[PDB]
C-alpha cells in the first residue's frame, strides 16, 4: 500500500514472532496480506519459526487462507513439509484447500510423507 | 537507414555467438514482449536422452610453457575452428569452453533419432583433427574425450554474461567420464551404447583401479544500438571490444590477476526430480545467479569482471581491465577489493537463505592469483577467457574446499596476511604438477570448535 513498510516489520514480526508487536502493527492497519518480494506472506514465516498464538491471531486478523510463495507453497504446504500439527490442525479449520498442489504438482500431504511425518499424513487422511 | 539493418545483423551474429540456431530464431522474431525487455524473463526446457561429449587437452601446460602470449591463442583458434566446421558437419551443438576442455551436445534443441551416432562420429572427427594439428604445427598434445547420454535441464541463467547452457547428473557424469578418459580414445557407457548396434571397435574400457567401454574407431536505431552494444559488453568486456575493433583478434599476459571460484555445494542433495522437470529449483538457482550479477553493479566494483558461469560455478576475475597504474592507486588493492566482494557475496548467499525455506544453500571458495592469459576466441562467433597455471590451479584448489570456507593459496595467503585479514591453516594439499600445497581459510573458529 501507501508505503508498504507495515507490511514489512509485519513479515520481519511473522517470522520472528514478537506477539505485541504483531498486535500493535494490526492496530495500525499492516495490510494482513503483505508479502516479501519471494511470495512469502506472514502466515509463511508463522508456519516456519512455529508461532502458533500469532497463526491464529493473523487468521483472526483475516489473512489469505491459499497464499502461494514464488515456489506456489501455500504456509499449508509449509507446515506440511515442516510437522507443526498444531498449525496444520488450525489451518484445516480456518478453510485451507485439500486438493491442491504447488508448482512442484505435489499436495502437501506428500510433504508429510516425505518427511517421514505419519502424523500430518494420517492428519490430511481424514479429510475430502 | 539502412545502417541499422547492418546493427540488426551484428545483433544477429551475436545472439548466434550465445544461443542455438532454433532459441535464436524463437526470439528474433520477439515472441513475448517481457523476454525482449528482458534482453535489453526466458524459457529452460528439460530434454531427455540427449548426447554430451566432452574433451579436454591433455598436458596443456607445458603446451602453454613459454609462449608470448600469442601463439596460445592462435593455434586454440585454428583448433576450435576445426571442431565447429566438424560439429556443423554432424549437426552437433557447441556449447561452451573450459579452458583445457571444449565440449558439445546433440539433439537438446530438436533430439535427432541417432544423436549419440553423430556425437562419437563428431569424437572420432576430433581425434583425425587433433593428431593432424599435432603432425603438422609439431606440438605433442592430444585430448582426452568422454561421452556421456541422458536427460538434461537446458536453458540460461544469470543476466550478466549469461550463455545457454545444460544442467543435470549427466553434466557431472560426462565431466567424470572425460576426467576418467583416456588419452586419444573415448570413454563412452552403457548409456551410450544401448542404443549403439556395435558398429565400432568397441572395447571393455573400464578404470584399472557401471557399464563403461571404450572406443578408439572403426529513428529507432538508437534503440537498435542500445540493444546491440549492451549485447557486446554482455558477451565480451570494454577494453578488449575496443582492441578488436580496430584489429582482427586479441591476447594479452597479465602477470597478477586473482581468480576466485564459488561453486553452490549442496544443491545436488536438493535437486531431487520428483518434481516434472526439476526446473523450478533451476529457477531458483537463477534468482541466486542473478542476484549474484547484480552485485557487480557497485561502483566500487569495477574493476571486477565475472569471466563466465560454469555449470553452477560461478567464475569471477579481477585485475584485467585497467591497464593504467595509478600514482592514486595502490596496485595490490585490486585484491584487497576482490576479497570484499567475496565477503559481500557471502552476506548475500546468507539473506537468500534467509529466504529460502527451510534449507540452506551453501557454497565452496577458492582463491588464487598470478600470472595468466587473457584472450578472445570466436570469429563469426565470440567468446572470451583466460588460462594459464592461475585459472586451473584455483580450479582443482576450490575442488577441494568445504562451503563457507574461503581456501586461498599459499603465496596469496602470504600477501593478504599482510593487508590485515585473519586466517587458520587448513593444512597441506597434493596439487598436480606442484605436488603439496599449503592451503588457509578466512573463516575465524566459524563452527562450534
Amino acid at each position: 500500500h501507501h508505503g508498504s513498510d507495515l507490511g514489512k516489520k509485519l513479515l520481519e514480526a511473522a517470522r520472528a514472532g514478537q506477539d505485541d508487536e504483531v498486535r500493535i502493527l494490526m492496530a495500525n492497519g499492516a495490510d494482513v496480506n503483505a508479502t516479501d518480494d519471494y511470495g512469502h506472506t506472514p502466515l509463511h514465516l508463522a508456519a516456519w519459526f512455529g508461532h502458533l498464538e500469532i497463526v491464529e491471531v493473523l487468521l483472526k486478523a483475516g489473512a489469505d487462507v491459499n497464499a502461494a510463495d514464488w515456489l506456489g507453497d501455500t504456509p499449508l504446504h509449509l507446515a506440511a513439509r515442516i510437522g507443526h500439527l498444531e498449525i496444520v490442525e488450525v489451518l484445516l479449520k480456518h478453510g485451507a484447500d485439500v486438493n491442491a498442489q504447488d508448482k512442484f504438482g505435489k499436495t502437501p500431504f506428500d510433504l508429510a510423507i516425505d518427511n517421514g511425518n505419519e502424523d500430518i499424513a494420517e492428519v490430511l487422511q481424514k479429510a475430502a | 537507414g539502412k545502417d541499422l539493418e547492418v546493427e540488426k545483423a551484428l545483433k544477429e551474429r551475436m545472439i548466434h555467438s550465445v544461443m542455438p540456431r532454433i532459441i535464436a530464431d524463437d526470439l528474433m522474431k520477439q515472441g513475448d514482449e517481457e523476454s525482449e525487455n528482458s534482453v535489453k524473463p526466458f524459457k529452460m526446457q528439460q530434454i531427455e536422452e540427449v548426447s554430451i561429449l566432452f574433451a579436454d587437452i591433455v598436458g596443456f601446460t607445458k603446451m602453454s610453457a613459454n609462449k608470448s602470449a600469442h601463439a596460445l591463442v592462435g593455434l586454440l583458434n585454428d583448433l576450435f575452428g576445426r571442431f565447429d566446421r566438424l560439429c556443423e558437419e554432424t549437426k552437433c551443438e557447441k556449447i561452451s569452453t573450459l579452458g583445457d576442455c571444449y565440449y558439445c551436445v546433440a539433439g537438446c534443441p530438436e533430439p535427432r533419432a541417432d544423436h549419440a551416432y553423430c556425437c562419437i562420429e563428431m569424437g572420432l572427427g576430433m581425434i583425425r583433427a587433433i593428431e593432424q594439428f599435432c603432425q603438422e604445427k609439431k606440438e605433442m598434445v592430444n585430448m582426452r574425450v568422454g561421452v556421456h547420454t541422458g536427460t538434461v535441464l537446458c536453458g540460461i541463467l544469470g543476466m550478466r554474461r549469461f550463455k545457454f547452457d545444460v544442467w543435470s547428473n549427466d553434466v557431472n557424469l560426462a565431466n567424470l567420464m572425460e576426467q576418467l578418459g583416456v588419452a586419444g580414445k573415448v570413454h563412452i557407457s552403457e548409456a551410450t551404447a544401448k542404443y549403439l548396434d556395435d558398429r565400432y571397435e568397441m572395447e571393455d574400457g573400464k578404470v584399472t583401479e557401471l557399464k563403461t567401454y571404450l572406443i578408439a574407431g572403426q529513428t529507432k536505431i538508437q534503440s537498435m544500438r542500445d540493444q546491440a552494444d549492451w549485447l557486446l559488453r554482455n558477451i565480451i568486456p570494454y577494453h578488449v571490444a575496443e582492441q578488436l575493433k580496430v584489429s582482427q583478434t586479441y591476447s594479452k599476459n597479465h602477470d597478477s590477476g586473482g581468480v576466485i571460484f564459488a561453486s553452490i555445494v549442496n544443491f545436488s542433495e536438493f535437486y531431487e526430480e520428483n518434481y516434472e522437470g526439476g526446473k523450478e529449483c533451476y529457477r531458483v538457482l537463477n534468482e541466486l545467479i542473478g542476484d549474484f550479477d547484480e552485485l557487480l553493479s557497485k561502483p566500487d566494483y569495477s574493476s571486477i569482471e565475472k569471466i563466465k558461469t560454469i555449470g553452477a560455478t560461478y567464475m569471477a576475475a579481477s585485475g584485467l581491465n585497467a591497464t593504467q597504474c595509478r600514482d592514486g592507486s595502490h596496485p595490490q588493492e585490486h585484491l584487497q577489493i576482490l576479497f570484499e566482494f567475496a565477503k559481500e557475496m557471502m552476506r548475500v548467499v546468507d539473506d537468500f537463505n534467509n529466504n529460502m525455506l527451510w534449507f540452506n544453500f551453501k557454497l565452496r571458495v577458492g582463491f588464487n592469483h598470478g600470472p595468466l592469459t587473457a584472450g578472445v576466441i570466436g570469429t563469426t562467433k565470440l567468446l572470451y577467457d583466460i588460462w594459464g597455471d592461475t585459472v586451473n590451479i584455483a580450479s582443482r584448489m576450490d575442488t577441494t574446499g568445504v562451503e563457507c570456507r574461503i581456501q586461498v593459496s599459499e603465496e596469496s595467503y602470504r600477501v593478504l596476511s599482510k593487508m590485515g585479514y585473519e586466517f587458520d591453516y587448513r593444512g597441506t594439499v597434493n596439487v598436480k604438477g606442484k605436488g603439496q600445497m599449503k592451503t588457509y581459510l578466512y573463516p575465524k573458529c566459524t563452527d562450534s570448535g
